[PDB]
């Protein structure tokens, strides 16, 4: 089977200068996995784990 | 054009590793 957390439209491209930060682009269709504290949440996209803050990611469809 | 907002200290690997996968923990695993 598959599991999934949630999802979170993408709207700025984030400098990721940390590991556990995962970077993304402008736009973008991010795999949230979770909430993280809020203000960030869990990310895995394309086979790798991180995580990003919801700023970035007003959603569009969870 | 758009001007990204000033990312914030991401919270504390900890809660990370309270709220994440063993994948993003691994990247912390610092916890405090």
């Amino acid at each position: 089977q598959l599991k999934k957390g949630s999802q979170v439209e993408a709207l700025f491209s984030y400098e990721a200068t940390q590991p556990e930060d995962l970077e993304f682009q402008e736009g973008d269709i991010i795999l949230v996995l979770s909430k993280v504290n809020e203000e960030w949440l869990e990310g895995e996209s394309k086979g790798k784990v991180g995580i990003f803050p919801k700023v970035f990611v007003e959603d569009s469809a969870t | 054009s758009k001007p990204q907002p000033a990312v914030p200290p991401r919270p504390s690997a900890d809660l990370i590793l309270n709220r994440c996968s063993e994948s993003t923990k691994r990247k912390l695993a610092s916890a405090v």
